[PDB]
């Protein structure tokens, strides 16, 4: 039935807590081990988790998180506070959200203390918690940095089991750490994740869209292992790889191609993940060329023709007008003249596009590549001889 | 729990090894509290120096001094600028730990010049009160020198031009200094080749402890090559290993930059021109064409790990693009095999 | 809806089983005419999935966008913390189990109004886990919305522009009122044989073509084939001032 689709969809779509953990085996280490010293010891650490996005953090941490849980005395004793950069933007934000994650609401509001550490230290004293700051580099962003440098303070000099886990894409990260919350910080503890081999990539490929244990599966299984070498899929998947190197990108890949399995075409072929791929390697600023009508595309014409000429130096409307105008003085009758104001429409539509860049009276510039207007040209499906002689013109 | 008890020695510390630093301080306190007088004292240094450790030890035994009747009682007070959002709620931390408790900033400032016209009052990290207009360091320093003030301030911050926008430094810790807190408690085992090893650096003593506490992680799971693999996991620049690991078009992007700015010399560039370099490398290497829509993804991975400073995406084809990376790395980056 | 039906079936089939999960975010792009809204819209009235349709040049600041999403579903909303807050609170036997649609039009003007706000609708999904899929639609190419520190990359789908006969298709025989659609066709086929070569936009062809309808048939009523020759000189009156 359906429910191959409902499995990978929350694998590809949504980021299943539990699946093979790739290449991650030292950082593993590193991050589990940490926790269960926190955890089970009384000992306060923190770490900063770096890599691309789209590969490791979240699922490392997350992963982590729960084999930590499941320990009897851990459920029980210890706490965890998930914070984020784009949903806290600002550290009093974050400390009211320490405040609710932590079940302490009742304080409540009728103390405000008076600094921010006091107000944060009377939270963990009322038993570690594990702190989870995801997009780190925001946090670094805040002002003064009181959230940060009050974490870590706590986590050094306060002896009350905490632990400060970071998440980052930035590897400018630490210079972006004042002095002191850098010293504070327990120094450079530091997990990076980056990327893997080829034949380790296809081995990822066949083993996100395997099913596991669950002879409906077993069959599914022994189809993908087919995928997995073949002469179209490899030409494709490393075309990808000489991108991606990175397995949510993979995971789209393996999404669209599964929209291509239905109960009419029950497992995936070397042509669904072709036209899938085929998606992905759009050219947008491309597509939206297509689109125009023939009096936007003489304009680009014409801007074309004024860098060429000018070199590279931005123009203005009138001068587009000029050179637009010399292209209908050809013929005496009037086929491609239109009104002045209708021409600045459509050059304004450019604009309205993004198509052409500010800096009439103001002085722009074309925002396209000569090879995407040629190819576009080509490409376009009522594109009459004459403008296309003229394009060749420069 | 041999080299665990190791472990519990590391993240806090007793007693201290500045011992020329902590007398002067003492003396300094003990002066002006000899003489019913006031003062103030700036102390300098790098973060990891031991400047509110040290004085936290001269406070400890100055409170010891005032039990016997050495010297005069009593009250002390501490607050740090970090720990505020508002740094005008200092006059309310202040006045709080004394008599008269809570009140509006404005009000406890006016109670206060009311009091000073003894007391220790310790400041850490007043570098967060500086204010456009500055009026708070102002009268923190003016406060002690008045006649009925008796007030001492010892005044903490890591710059020592701060004052000029009574005084002490605190340098960074040596070869010798460093090594010496590491064995200085690992009384444990009275393992000491790595405590001179890790004693090689720049200049906090965080570092040491941090540092040595993970060596000890290693072994678990200790001798100097479980230090080195300690350092290396930490100093070690994350930059060239990134390098390393890009894909292959990100790699063809890098060159691309390097070839344009070989040509040019500068440090900036248009995606434009890397753009055609970029293309042409493509080219030599058998490469597809690579779409601008592609060609702008990857210029952003590598501008999302900050390998690369680059304009807003809005910008298109005139994005500026700066290496956040010197030149000469990235080519080992790329040439070490 | 026709000429879209290639589009449908990859918008339909990523949508799935509404108890499944569907892609964080897909953003589609294409010109102001291609269609996409109605596209939109229908599949979502007719399935009929829950969902919600903000207009980002309507709501500008976050109080108003954030507001109109939340009291949408069936609230005083400052910031994007809140949302996740009170969009993960609301949940009941209608939402608790099934996939929740959000479209913002014109996204275009999201990066315009507040740094987070366009990242944190990306990856709204895994934020409150609730089994989300916001759709952004605009006429600017995704290239153009990325931000410094990066976000989580939607599907990017494209919404072709309608060719000459895909609007002749769309725009003639589905209102031939008073005649046979092939003399409405025959209509059509002059209309755009004139405009098209200017005017390219679905909404202001459909203009014209009711506008200029009566006095293309006029010749009939008055009893005078080959109409062309009637209207052109009228069409092209137009083309040049309108
Ligand atoms: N080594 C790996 N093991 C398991 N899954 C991986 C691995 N590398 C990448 N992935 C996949 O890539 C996606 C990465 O998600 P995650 O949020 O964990 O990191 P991220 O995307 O870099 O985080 P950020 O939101 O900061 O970009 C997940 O869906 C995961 O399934
Ligand atoms: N000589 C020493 N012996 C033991 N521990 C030390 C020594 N010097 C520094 N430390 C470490 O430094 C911490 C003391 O803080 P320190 O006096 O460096 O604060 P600070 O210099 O005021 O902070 P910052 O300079 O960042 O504002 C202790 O927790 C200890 O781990
Ligand atoms: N296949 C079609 N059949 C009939 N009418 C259509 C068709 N496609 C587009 N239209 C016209 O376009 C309108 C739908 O708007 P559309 O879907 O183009 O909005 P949109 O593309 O989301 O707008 P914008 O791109 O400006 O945000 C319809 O009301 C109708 O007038
Ligand atoms: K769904
Ligand atoms: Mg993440
Ligand atoms: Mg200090």
């Amino acid at each position: 039935l359906s429910q191959v689709q409902r499995i990978l969809r929350e694998r590809f779509c949504r980021q299943s807590p539990h699946s093979n953990l790739f290449g991650v085996q030292v950082q593993y280490k590193h991050l589990s081990e940490l926790l269960k010293r926190t955890a089970l010891h009384g000992e306060s650490n923190s770490v900063l988790i770096i890599g691309p996005r789209g590969s490791g953090k979240t699922m490392l941490i997350n992963h982590a998180l729960k084999e930590l849980m499941e320990i009897e005395e851990v459920s029980e004793n210890v706490l965890q506070v998930h914070l984020n950069g784009l949903l806290q933007i600002n550290d009093k934000i974050a400390l009211k959200e320490i405040t609710r994650q932590l079940n302490l609401e009742n304080v409540v509001g009728d103390k405000v203390f008076g600094s921010f550490a006091e107000n944060l230290s009377f939270l963990l004293e009322a038993c570690p918690v594990i702190f989870i700051l995801d997009e780190f580099d925001l946090f670094a962003h805040h002002k003064n940095q009181t959230l940060l440098y009050n974490l870590f303070d706590i986590s050094q000099s306060a002896q009350t089991p905490i632990a400060v886990i970071g998440l980052t894409c930035r590897l400018d990260i630490l210079e972006l750490l004042e002095k002191r919350v850098k010293s504070r910080f327990s120094h450079r503890q530091i997990h990076l994740m980056n990327s893997f081999g080829f034949p380790q990539y296809v081995k990822i490929f066949k083993e996100q869209l395997s099913l596991p244990a669950e002879v409906f599966a077993e069959k599914w299984n022994e189809n993908v292992q087919y995928l997995s070498e073949d002469r179209s899929v490899q030409e494709v998947l490393q075309k990808h790889f000489n991108i991606s190197k990175n397995l949510r990108s993979l995971h789209m890949l393996l999404m669209l191609a599964l929209n291509r399995v239905t109960a009419s075409h029950p497992f995936m072929t070397a042509v669904d993940l072709m036209e899938a791929s085929q998606l992905c390697s759009m050219d947008s600023k491309a597509n939206i060329v297509h689109g125009l009508s023939v009096l936007e595309i003489c304009l680009i014409i014409a801007m074309k023709h004024l860098n060429d000429i000018y070199e590279e130096e931005p123009f203005n409307f009138q001068m587009v007008y000029n050179e637009f105008q010399k292209f209908v003085q050809r013929k005496a009758h009037s086929v491609y003249n239109f009104e002045k104001p209708v021409v600045m429409k459509a050059f304004e539509h450019l604009q309205q596009l993004e198509l052409i860049k500010p800096m009439e009276y103001q002085l722009m510039k074309l925002l396209l590549d000569n090879t995407q207007i040629m190819n576009a040209l080509q490409k376009y499906p009522n594109c009459p001889t004459d403008v296309r002689q003229w394009a060749t013109s420069s | 729990e041999a080299r665990l008890r190791l472990h519990v020695s590391a993240v806090p510390e007793s007693l201290p090894c500045r011992e020329q630093e902590f007398q002067d301080i003492y003396n300094f306190v003990e002066s002006k509290l000899l003489d019913h007088t006031g003062g103030c004292m700036y102390i300098s240094g790098v973060p990891g120096t031991g400047k509110t450790a040290t004085v936290h030890e001269v406070i400890r035994c100055l409170q010891q001094a005032a039990q016997a009747n050495d010297v005069p009682p009593f009250q002390y007070i501490e607050v740090n600028g970090m720990k505020l959002t508002e740094p005008h709620q200092v006059y309310v931390q202040i006045l709080q730990k004394l008599t008269g408790q809570k009140a509006t900033a404005n009000h406890a400032a006016e109670l206060l010049a009311k009091q000073f016209c003894t007391t220790v009052l310790l400041v850490d990290e007043l570098d967060l009160l500086w204010t456009h207009k500055q009026d708070i360091m102002y009268n923190l320093f003016d406060w002690p020198t008045h006649k009925e003030a008796r007030l001492v301030v010892l005044a903490i911050a890591n710059t020592m031009d701060l004052p000029e926008r009574t005084r002490m430094c605190f340098q960074p810790y040596t070869y010798s200094q460093l090594q010496q807190i590491l064995r200085s408690r690992l009384k444990h085992l009275k393992i000491q080749l790595v405590a001179r090893k890790v004693a090689a650096l720049s200049g906090d003593a965080r570092r040491c402890l941090d540092i040595c506490r993970r060596a000890t992680e290693i072994c678990e799971f200790v001798t100097i090559a479980h230090s080195m693999e300690a350092v290396d996991e930490m100093f070690s620049s994350s930059y060239i290993t990134a390098i390393k690991n890009s894909s292959v078009l990100e790699q063809s992007f890098l060159r691309a930059i390097l070839a344009e700015f070989r040509r040019s010399g500068l440090e900036e560039a248009t995606f434009q021109q890397i753009y055609s370099q970029h293309v042409a490398l493509c080219r030599m290497e058998g490469l597809p064409y690579p779409t601008m829509s592609e060609t702008m993804a990857v210029c952003s991975h590598l501008g999302s790990c900050r390998l690369l400073l680059v304009e807003p995406s809005r910008n298109d084809l005139l994005l500026r693009v700066r290496l956040n990376v010197s030149q000469d790395d990235v080519l080992y980056a790329l040439k070490d095999e | 809806v026709l000429c879209r039906e290639s589009q449908v079936s990859i918008l339909q089939s990523l949508f799935g089983e509404r108890h499944h999960f569907s892609f964080p975010s897909i953003f589609i792009y294409g010109h102001t005419a291609s269609g996409k809204t109605y596209v939109t819209q229908t599949l979502l009235k007719t399935l009929e999935l829950p969902h919600v349709f903000v207009n980002c040049v309507e709501c500008f600041t976050l109080r108003l966008l954030l507001e109109q999403i939340l009291n949408k579903l069936n609230t005083c909303e400052t910031f994007n913390d809140f949302v996740r807050l009170f969009k993960q609170v609301t949940t009941a036997e209608n939402l608790k189990d099934q996939t929740v649609y959000i479209v913002l039009d014109k996204a275009e003007y999201l990066r315009d109004m507040e740094a987070n706000l366009l990242p944190g609708f990306l990856r709204l999904q895994e934020l409150a886990d609730r089994n989300v899929t916001v759709l952004f639609l605009s006429e600017i190419v995704w290239e153009k919305f990325r931000p410094n520190t990066g976000c989580f990359e939607p599907f990017v789908l494209y919404f072709p522009d309608y060719s000459i006969g895909n609007l002749q298709k769309i725009l003639s025989h589905d209102h031939p009122p008073e005649y046979s659609a092939d003399f409405y066709a025959a209509y059509i086929n002059i209309l755009l044989g004139v405009f098209y070569t200017v005017c390219r936009d679905l909404k202001e062809l459909r203009h014209l073509a009711v506008l200029n309808f009566p006095k293309y048939c006029e010749p009939v009523v008055k009893g005078e084939r080959k109409l062309w020759r009637n209207i052109e000189p009228h069409l092209k009156k137009a083309m040049q001032t309108v």
